[PDB]
């Protein structure tokens, strides 16, 4: 009847076990709206599509502050401001990966409603398994637990960087030290 | 009562609360309004019977009590010396030290991180009122285990509200006094 | 975007208009503004007759305040 | 509670009892009045009307009529108290015209009462029908009451200008 | 000291000396419509005071804006107008109370339209006989002031002399 992870706050109804990364820990209740086209599965969808952001994030910024730029590509170690140098010299990269993600958000915000009216598809499901590390069961909620494990750490990591690099104007490792 | 013997009792103080000896000479335990409306402003739940103003009080004792203790605790120790093993936290006081951190960008911090943890349990406050078997205090907060025992909890429990109530007091002095024990005005 | 917020739509939260105007009665106004909620629900002429009176003087006070207080540069 | 109800539990009157038609203010305010005062003659109610209506009638005449004078004149006042004479002499021709046209009685409050008892089988208007009760719904209660209209427009009127001299010259 | 209207919370049937405990119906009428009298006029003389204090836009400014003083500066011929205007008025409220049903301070004849009264007209009668009594209070302390101090009320407030 109590939350796993808030043992002084009852268990939230729509979060029951399934969802992987569940312990209970929604002392607001928001797991319960249900009006402006937002429930549990939009949530769901948006937390997921967070982690995966987040997690890609994450990982450019370390990658690009650790090894380096690409050959052609602008330096300077701070994710932030090298954003505006690459747009300075290279804006239709910037505009066609834009386009692109607008398409493909457009894409799963469709995917996201019709899913949710007609259930067939799991929030965040996208079937894009092209190696199939995910393919057998009992190991799919395993994939799904790390998952979503790392997408919040990531989430959390991600608006961190993004926060010191527009404040302090320097890397996240030369914050660091 | 037990205390003030004058007055019979305010109306709510039978005893079912811990620490209660029967001291409210304003009978402030018996106002009507339900202060969990002062978080939730309306009723929003249907099944939101109601929080009695006596148990929003022992919670905020108890809350209050927690805070003065640990603020007695840091006040005291920036008084002796203690600094964090980091830079820019060199000496500067408990009087002057609010300010210079407030200026330094980590005080906002503070706020956040105790607003956050202060957010998730005023929604156990408001489940309380919502009628959860959740006691005021009660976060189920018992890591090292010395919380069994009922009669071990019970003495526990009247000692941190006295110890709350002392360290409450304590602490207006100390930053009405600006420390005399162990510095000067 | 304050005033947004005051009308009682699909939670416990706002207001309710109909019950705003069934409590404004009166010792010289009987029944008050009770029935007008139904009045304006189900009438596109009423709301018409109040936005259209409503839309014309405030077209006035905009000619008002225009010349009054010229807003663009050079005009 | 409610203060608009209809006249006298009559609700096919076209009229209501407002706090303004039924009000205690009023009531006595109304019959403090002349035209309503009780123990007054048609005369005496004449008498007061026309001493009141020539006082505030020289007012205007003798301020703004064509032969103002910013300081005090007496050919500006001689005109106002002329003209507002001449004004109280229209009114009272009005008054006489109207009262001959419109009643036919003597003597009023009994008429109704004769010809609701001992019949009216006449050409009616005057046996029967009759409209108001009062003094002044006579012939001759209409006619007095112009002549005191009349002689206190004219007195009141030469008081109005004695007064106004008076203000002007000792003020 | 009755099931009069003007009770209310912090000091319901107030009549601590006992002036009614004694008196008849009519002394009782008389009382009520003493205290509706100066409460009236109460409230219109501390709202002249506040207004004429920033605001004498009659007689071409001057009448300086403290009272007591600008009492002493209309032309007098001005007071005795008010002086009649008041006395035709209470002649006609004399007159209302000889009209059938009279009540103690009613001079509009509620009593016509209101039998049976409710709760908000015996609520709304006792708001106007509080707002009448704090205005008499109000005034008294004004008057007492001035003459004590010789300032007028934001004159003394805004100086301080409090
Ligand atoms: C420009 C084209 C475009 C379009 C049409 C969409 C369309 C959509 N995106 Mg999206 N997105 C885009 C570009 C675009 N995206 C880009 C370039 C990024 C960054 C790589 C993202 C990152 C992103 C995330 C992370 C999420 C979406 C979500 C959504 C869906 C919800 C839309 C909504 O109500 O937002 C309303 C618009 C807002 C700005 C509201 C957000 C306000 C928050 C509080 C800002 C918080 C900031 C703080 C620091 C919708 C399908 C959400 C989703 O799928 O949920 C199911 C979701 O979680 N998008
Ligand atoms: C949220 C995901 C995300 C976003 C928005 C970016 C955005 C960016 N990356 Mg990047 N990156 C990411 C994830 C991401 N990365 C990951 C996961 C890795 C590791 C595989 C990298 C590794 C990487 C390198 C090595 C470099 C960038 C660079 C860049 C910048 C120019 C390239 C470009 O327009 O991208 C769109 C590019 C394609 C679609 C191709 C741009 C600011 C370049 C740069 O200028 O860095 C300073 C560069 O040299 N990235
Ligand atoms: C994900 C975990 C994580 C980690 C390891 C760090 C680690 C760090 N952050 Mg940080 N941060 C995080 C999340 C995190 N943050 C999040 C979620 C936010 C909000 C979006 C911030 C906002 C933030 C700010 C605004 C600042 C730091 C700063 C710092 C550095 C100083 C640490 C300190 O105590 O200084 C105290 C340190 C490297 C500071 C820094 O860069 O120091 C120069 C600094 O100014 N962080
Ligand atoms: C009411 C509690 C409280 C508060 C508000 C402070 C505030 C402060 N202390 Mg402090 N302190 C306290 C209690 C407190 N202390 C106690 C009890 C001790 C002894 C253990 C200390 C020991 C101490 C040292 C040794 C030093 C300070 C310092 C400081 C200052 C720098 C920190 C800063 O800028 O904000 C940072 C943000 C906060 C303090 C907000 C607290 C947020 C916490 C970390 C969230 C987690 C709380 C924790 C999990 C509670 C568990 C309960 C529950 C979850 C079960 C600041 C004025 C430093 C200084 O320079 O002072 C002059 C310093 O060197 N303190
Ligand atoms: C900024 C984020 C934040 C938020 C959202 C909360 C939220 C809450 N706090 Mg809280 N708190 C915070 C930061 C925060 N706290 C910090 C930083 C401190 C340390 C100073 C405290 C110290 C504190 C105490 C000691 C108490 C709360 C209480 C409460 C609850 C009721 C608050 C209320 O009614 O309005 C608060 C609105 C006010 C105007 C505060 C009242 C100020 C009084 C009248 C004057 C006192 C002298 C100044 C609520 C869960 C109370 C509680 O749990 O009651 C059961 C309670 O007793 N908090
Ligand atoms: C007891 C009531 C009372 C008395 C005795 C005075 C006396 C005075 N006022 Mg005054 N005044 C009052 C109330 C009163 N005021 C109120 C309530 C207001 C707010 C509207 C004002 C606003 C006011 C201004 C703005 C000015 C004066 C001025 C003056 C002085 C010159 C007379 C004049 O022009 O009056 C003017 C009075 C008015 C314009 C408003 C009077 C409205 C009356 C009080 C309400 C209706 C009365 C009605 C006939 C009787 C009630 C009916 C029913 C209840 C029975 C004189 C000392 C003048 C002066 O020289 O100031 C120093 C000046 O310029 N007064
Ligand atoms: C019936 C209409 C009537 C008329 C014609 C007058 C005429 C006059 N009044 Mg007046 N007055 C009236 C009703 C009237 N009053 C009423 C009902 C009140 C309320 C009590 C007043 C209160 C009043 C005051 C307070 C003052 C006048 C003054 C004046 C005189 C100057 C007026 C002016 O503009 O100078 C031409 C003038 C003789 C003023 C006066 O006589 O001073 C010289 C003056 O101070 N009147
Ligand atoms: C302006 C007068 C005014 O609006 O006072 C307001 C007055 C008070 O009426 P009520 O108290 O009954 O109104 C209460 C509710 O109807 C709110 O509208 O309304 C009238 O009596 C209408 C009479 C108009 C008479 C025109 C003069
Ligand atoms: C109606 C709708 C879509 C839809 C639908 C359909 C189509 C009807 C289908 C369904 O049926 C329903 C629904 C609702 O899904 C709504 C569209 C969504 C919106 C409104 C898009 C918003 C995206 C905004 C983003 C993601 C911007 C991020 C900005 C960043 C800035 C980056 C910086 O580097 C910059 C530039 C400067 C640097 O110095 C530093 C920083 C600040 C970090 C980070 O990235
Ligand atoms: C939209 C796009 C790029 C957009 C870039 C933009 C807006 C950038 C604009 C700017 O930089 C400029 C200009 C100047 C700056 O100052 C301003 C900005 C704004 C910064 C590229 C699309 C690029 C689109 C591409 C490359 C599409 C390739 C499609 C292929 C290969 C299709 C194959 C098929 O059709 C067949 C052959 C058979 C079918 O049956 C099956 C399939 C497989 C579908
Ligand atoms: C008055 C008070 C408590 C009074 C208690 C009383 C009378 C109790 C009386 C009784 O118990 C006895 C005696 C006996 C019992 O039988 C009966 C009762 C009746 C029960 C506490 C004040 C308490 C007052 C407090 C706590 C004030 C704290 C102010 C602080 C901390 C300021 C912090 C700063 O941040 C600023 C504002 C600015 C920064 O620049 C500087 C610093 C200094 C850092």
């Amino acid at each position: 009847e109590r939350s796993k992870s808030l043992p002084f706050l009852m268990k939230p109804k729509n979060l029951d076990g399934s969802m992987a990364g569940d312990v209970g820990f929604d002392p607001l209740g928001l797991s319960e709206i249900n009006d402006v086209g937002v429930d549990l599965y939009w949530l769901r969808e948006a937390e997921l599509k967070h982690c995966r952001l987040g997690m890609m994030a994450a990982a450019g910024i370390l990658f690009v502050e650790i090894l380096g730029p690409a050959p052609g590509f602008p330096a300077g170690k701070s994710q932030m401001d090298v954003f505006w140098k690459v747009y300075a010299e290279k804006p239709s990269l910037i505009g066609a990966s834009l386009a692109a993600i607008a398409i493909l958000e457009v894409i799963s915000g469709v995917a996201t409603t019709q899913g949710r009216q007609n259930g067939d598809r799991a929030p965040g499901d996208y079937n894009f398994d092209p190696l199939g590390f995910g393919k057998d069961p009992a190991k799919f909620k395993d994939l799904q637990l790390k998952e979503v494990k790392n997408g919040r750490l990531a989430m959390i990591a991600a608006a961190g960087m993004i926060l010191q690099g527009v404040s302090t104007h320097q890397g996240a490792l030369e914050n660091l030290s | 009562s037990k205390a003030v013997p004058f007055l019979e009792a305010p109306k709510a103080l039978d005893g079912s609360l811990p620490a209660d000896v029967g001291f409210d000479p304003l009978g402030l335990s018996d106002i009507g309004f339900d202060f969990t409306y002062l978080m939730v402003p309306t009723k929003w739940d249907e099944s939101r019977t109601g929080l009695s103003a006596l148990k929003w009080f022992r919670e905020a004792e108890i809350k209050h009590g927690r805070f003065a203790m640990l603020a007695v605790l840091g006040w005291v120790a920036v008084d002796m010396g203690l600094r964090l093993p980091v830079a820019k936290y060199a000496g500067y006081n408990a009087v002057q030290a609010h300010d210079v951190f407030v200026k330094s960008g980590d005080m906002t911090v503070g706020l956040l991180a105790i607003g956050f943890l202060e957010v998730v349990m005023g929604a156990a406050i408001y489940e309380m009122s919502k009628g959860s078997d959740r006691a005021a205090g009660e976060f189920s907060f018992d890591p090292l285990g010395l919380g069994k025992d009922p009669s071990k909890y019970a003495r526990y429990q009247v000692s941190e509200i006295k110890n709350g109530r002392l360290a409450m007091l304590a602490f207006g002095g100390i930053a009405t006094q600006a420390v005399l024990t162990n510095s000067g005005f | 975007i304050v005033a947004g917020h005051m009308y009682k739509t699909n939670w416990f939260l706002g207001h309710s208009i109909k019950t705003i105007l069934e409590a404004h009665k009166g010792p010289f106004t009987g029944e008050g503004h009770k029935g007008l909620y139904e009045v304006l629900t189900t009438s596109w002429h009423a709301q018409l007759a109040i936005n259209l009176a409503l839309f014309g003087s405030l077209s006035i006070i905009v000619a008002h305040h225009m010349y009054a207080m010229p807003p663009y540069p050079y005009i | 509670v409610s203060f608009i109800k209809p006249y006298r539990q009559d609700p096919f009157v076209g009229h209501l009892a407002t706090p303004i038609t039924t009000s205690a203010f009023t009531r006595a305010y109304l019959k403090v009045l002349p035209a309503y005062r009780p123990g007054l003659t048609p005369l005496s109610r004449g008498a007061e009307i026309g001493f009141t209506h020539g006082y505030f009638l020289i007012g205007p005449f003798y301020t703004y009529g064509p032969l103002r004078s910013v300081e005090f004149s007496l050919t500006s006042l001689a005109a106002g108290l002329l003209a507002a004479i001449t004004l109280l002499l229209i009114l009272t021709v009005g008054l006489s015209i109207y009262g001959q046209v419109t009643y036919d009685v003597y003597d009023n409050a009994l008429i109704v009462k004769l010809v609701r008892q001992m019949v009216g089988s006449e050409r009616t208007q005057d046996l029967p029908q009759i409209k108001g009760t009062s003094e002044l719904d006579t012939v001759l209660g209409w006619q007095k009451f112009s002549e005191g209209f009349f002689s206190g427009g004219l007195i009141g009127s030469i008081v109005a200008a004695v007064g106004i001299a008076l203000y002007s010259t000792y003020l | 000291l009755d099931g009069m209207i003007g009770s209310s919370a912090p000091f319901k049937n107030f009549d601590p000396l006992g002036f009614a405990a004694k008196a008849d119906q009519k002394t009782l009428n008389k009382y009520r419509e003493s205290e509706l009298k100066h409460g009236r006029v109460a409230m219109l003389a501390v709202l002249g005071w506040i207004v004429q204090e920033f605001w004498h836009p009659l007689y071409d400014g001057k009448l300086s804006s403290n009272p007591l003083k600008a009492l002493t500066e209309v032309p007098l011929i001005g007071w005795a107008q008010i002086f009649v205007a008041i006395n035709v008025i209470e002649y006609l409220q004399n007159k209302i109370k000889e009209l059938p049903g009279y009540r103690p301070g009613d001079y509009l004849g509620t009593w016509e339209w209101v039998e049976q009264s409710d709760e908000g007209w015996d609520s709304y009668q006792t708001k106007e006989l509080n707002n009448g009594r704090l205005a008499m209070v109000a005034i008294a302390g004004l008057i007492v002031q001035d003459l004590i101090t010789g300032q007028a009320a934001l004159e003394q407030i805004t100086a301080g002399n409090t």
